């Protein structure tokens, strides 16, 4: 576990001792575990005097283990650059890539060793070469903020719109970045500002999206396209409003951006705001022209998307300024309904407190009650049944909250809904009752509730089927002897005459019978 | 490390303590701390005597933190060593983190000013002021466009330039105007080794809001061309030649240059050359022997009656003699 | 101290082998 000796000696730059091994032992290239050389180490540590001993002892000055880093990689990537002129004296390959393609030249730019660069450059390596992502050398000098190696690769006549794999300029990598001094001078050298990437994305959208205002400045004032859209439609705006970042929103919005632009999903940078929960984003879009009842894909407000996520200050604002809780979505959704799918009861008491209609109802018939009574939120169905909430309303099927509290089997809403009012005398289309419904899904607490509270066993349907018909047909004792013990007529047929032991008979149960 | 004198002692202070603001660590992290972080707030001084807040564009400190760059005479930019890119996620630590230790211690008009970054000696530039109303009635604009000389470090030097303008702007219209800055509007020279602070306020009706805007412009110098030969042989006569292009709006006169540089010239030889009229050209040729085997640099210095202490330079390899 | 280097894994540490390579192209889909 510990190094060859030689590597030891050239990291302590000992060449008397590295002068005894070589007489002991004739071979410089000794491998280490991993197979760097005392080559790599010298040039590591810039160790001058051991490395010329290597040298005129035979190590090979282009040695390139399994990683392809030879030690001219090394002396480049640390700067070191009486190592690179002497490696180069001793006949340095200049275009030898290592694993992930990287030439000495992307080394030595990555860390911003502008002497380095030119000495290389000097040396005839290639200025264009890529590494497996595409990166040219001045792509890794943009990324490290690199302000004199860039001006170099410039000088030299790199590309200034060299494109990596995924279609990303150095003003691309800039913006990503934050360093608006690169940005500065690739733009003052003549690099495109609207250059678009895979997702269509411009370099003012990346500094849109890293709060980089300072790169957004630079960008607009060279003529950045401030409405530039990506291949999902997305602006500037949209992106800031989206990541939330006050001071980009603010800026574009100065400079007049146009605050009413919407993508794909037809989502506007006020959607974007709500849908993340910056209040103070929507609340500054909201002082200049926006639209807080604006529509996007299946008729969703603002309101709609706030009350998903349960941000209440943003549906307080947005109730505030002018949004109407009513709008409804093309499935019949206002934000109570969705409030109340979530469980929200903060959005609840805000919207209801901004005049939301509880009387409101979906396509399918659902109150914001049914809603709750189908996800079983027991805490938004006690603030709505608190403040005027119908317990027996019912759409086209006669569906009441109770009927979707029984069929989703939400005990505690069944239990919240009896006492105020919720019955066990409703119907429905077909004439069940919610005890028809606990009967035939064996729900025995749920039954024993809708009892207790006055439901009756021999309730019929539209074609006389009672809910001691459907748990001997669904084969449940334990509810057939419930409902035996409530007054439940075990002899009384529908309207074909059949009884719960014709029922019976049909399925096979033995315990029942 | 970076060395911090108060007023008394002087404390040694790591960059990174500065970058990630470990106030702290030395007592003079605070400061240098503040001295690229800072905020700037900009007062009115109404004739009233009531001091208005102003709605101004952000004045940005620690720029281009500079320093010679290594085996060359070209700048490197060192400022992300002191600082994370602004508005980046770990600036917002660091200053969300110094903010909190330092308090446990203790509008419808938007103005954008374009002004280009150098202003010539003696000569002509343009500046453009965009006014965006975002109001729905039209409005009385009041502009003040001011340029004032400033010292180095910030002392108020001389007023050079006032203009007040009018302008009426429609309701959701941006409005482009553009001023030429020019040196003969200036009621008095700007002293030497100053600045130009470039200023404009928009004022309108009773708002009691101003938009203001600022930016520092440098004074430009003719360039002081130096040819000379990259390499040159110790021992052997070596002819520099020096051009300067009278870009001015009179002759220069009394006309002084010296040449000197460590390893060719013994101190200093200091020569007159003609008077310049103006879009003509200097072309002064200069022999020496270079004495010195090295890196060695060669440094010109013009003076006249327009400016002074105009320094350029060149690097000569000197090398030995052939064995 | 003063010896740690010497030692396979801190020399391998020391020469950061991760600096020769193209770390990733991000691009945080949105």
């Amino acid at each position: 576990v510990r190094l060859p000796a030689l590597h030891i000696a050239a990291r302590n730059d000992d060449t008397r001792t590295a002068a005894v091994l070589l007489q002991n032992d004739p071979n410089p290239d000794v491998l280490s575990k991993t197979g760097f050389t005392p080559l790599h180490i010298a040039a590591h540590y810039e160790n001058l005097n051991v490395a010329q001993l290597l040298l005129n002892r035979g190590a090979s000055v282009n040695f390139t283990p399994q990683n392809g880093i030879t030690p001219l990689h090394i002396a480049s990537r640390r700067g070191n650059v009486i190592m690179v002129r002497l490696l180069l004296d001793r006949g340095a390959q200049i275009e030898t890539k290592t694993k992930d393609e990287l030439t000495p030249l992307h080394c030595a730019a990555r860390n911003g060793h502008v002497r380095i660069s030119e000495i290389l450059l000097d040396h005839g390596a290639p200025i264009q070469a890529k590494t497996k992502n595409g990166l040219s050398p001045i792509h890794m000098a943009a990324q490290g903020d690199h302000l004199d190696c860039v001006r170099l690769l410039l000088q030299y006549d790199a590309e200034i719109d060299d494109i990596t794999l995924d279609h990303l300029t150095p003003l691309h990598v800039a913006a990503h970045c934050g360093h608006h001094r690169v940005a500065k001078v690739l733009l003052d050298k003549g690099a495109k500002p609207n250059s678009r990437a895979l997702n269509g994305f411009t370099p003012l959208h990346i500094a849109c999206k890293k709060n980089h205002v300072r790169v957004m400045e630079l960008l607009l004032k060279t003529g950045a396209s401030i409405d530039a859209v990506t291949e999902s439609g997305l602006t500037p705006l949209h992106v800031a409003s989206f990541m939330g970042h006050l001071p980009i929103v603010k800026n574009l919005l100065q400079r007049g951006a146009s605050p009413n632009v919407s993508n794909v999903k037809v989502e506007t940078p006020l959607h974007m705001a709500a849908r993340a929960g910056h209040t103070e984003v929507a609340k500054y879009l909201l002082q200049n022209k926006a639209k807080v009842n604006a529509k996007a894909k299946d008729d969703q407000t603002p309101l709609h998307c706030a009350a998903r996520i349960g941000h209440t200050n943003m549906v307080k604002l947005l109730l505030e300024n002018n949004a109407n809780p009513n709008l409804a979505t093309t499935a019949g959704h206002t934000p109570l309904h969705i409030a109340a799918r979530e469980g929200h009861v903060e959005t609840v008491l805000a919207l209801l407190e901004k005049e939301a209609s509880q009387a409101c109802m979906t396509k399918k018939g659902f109150t914001p009650l049914h809603v709750a009574a189908k996800y079983g939120k027991v805490r938004v169905a006690e603030l709505l049944l608190e403040r005027d909430a119908h317990p027996n309303a019912a759409g086209k099927n006669g569906l009441t909250p109770l009927h979707v509290a029984v069929h989703h089997n939400n005990l505690d809403i069944v239990k919240l809904l009896l006492p105020r009012g919720g019955s066990p005398h409703s119907p429905a289309w077909n004439g069940y009752t919610p005890l028809h419904i606990a009967a035939k899904q064996n729900q025995v607490e749920v039954a024993r509730s809708l009892l207790q509270y006055g439901g009756s066993a021999n309730a019929e349907s539209v074609q006389g089927v009672t809910p001691l018909h459907l748990a001997a047909q669904e084969g449940h004792a334990e509810m057939v002897a419930l409902l035996l013990s409530k007054q439940a007529n075990g002899n009384l047929g529908n309207k074909s005459g059949l009884t719960p032991l014709h029922l019976v008979a049909q399925e096979g149960h033995v315990p029942v019978a | 490390q970076i060395l911090h004198p108060s007023a008394g002692s002087c404390d040694l202070v790591p960059v990174r303590a500065v970058k990630e603001g470990t106030l702290g660590l030395t007592p003079a992290v605070s400061d240098l701390f503040a001295a690229i972080n800072a905020s700037c707030v900009v007062w009115k001084c109404c004739e009233d005597g009531t001091l208005e807040l102003t709605d101004s564009n952000t004045k940005y400190v620690g720029n281009n933190i500079s320093t010679k760059g290594v085996g060359s005479d070209r700048c490197e930019d060192i400022t992300q060593n002191y600082k994370y890119p602004e508005g980046s996620l770990q600036e917002k630590e660091v200053l969300e983190r110094v903010e909190k230790e330092k308090m446990e211690r203790e509008s419808p008009l938007y103005l954008l000013l374009k002004a280009p970054s150098s202003l010539p000696l003696r000569g002509d530039a343009q500046i453009s002021v965009t006014l965006v109303n975002h109001s729905e009635q039209e409005k009385a604009v009041q502009l003040a466009i001011g340029v004032q000389a400033v010292h180095y470090n910030g002392v108020l030097a001389a007023k050079l330039w006032r203009k007040k303008l009018h302008l009426t702007l429609s309701a959701n219209l941006e409005k482009i105007i553009t001023i030429g800055l020019f040196f003969s509007n200036f009621e008095r020279n700007p002293p030497e080794n100053t600045f130009l602070r470039l200023t404009a306020m928009a004022t309108h009706s009773e708002s009691n809001l101003s938009c203001f805007a600022q930016e520092d412009i440098a004074i430009c110098r003719p360039h002081l061309a130096i040819k000379m030969p990259e390499k040159a042989e110790q021992y052997q006569p070596l002819t520099a030649s020096v051009s300067l292009q009278n870009s001015l709006d009179a002759p220069m006169e009394d006309c002084v240059i010296s040449i000197l540089g460590r390893g060719l010239i013994h101190r200093e030889r200091s020569y007159r050359f003609r008077s310049v009229w103006p879009e003509n050209t200097m072309c002064a040729k200069f022999q020496f022997t270079p004495t010195h085997v090295g890196l060695q640099r060669l440094t010109v210095e013009v003076d006249c009656n327009m400016f002074q202490n105009l320094t350029n330079y060149k690097s000569v390899t000197v090398v030995a003699p052939e064995l | 101290e003063e010896l740690q280097d010497d030692y396979e894994d801190m020399m391998e540490e020391n020469l950061e082998q991760e600096e020769y390579e193209d770390p990733d192209i991000p691009e945080s889909q949105m």
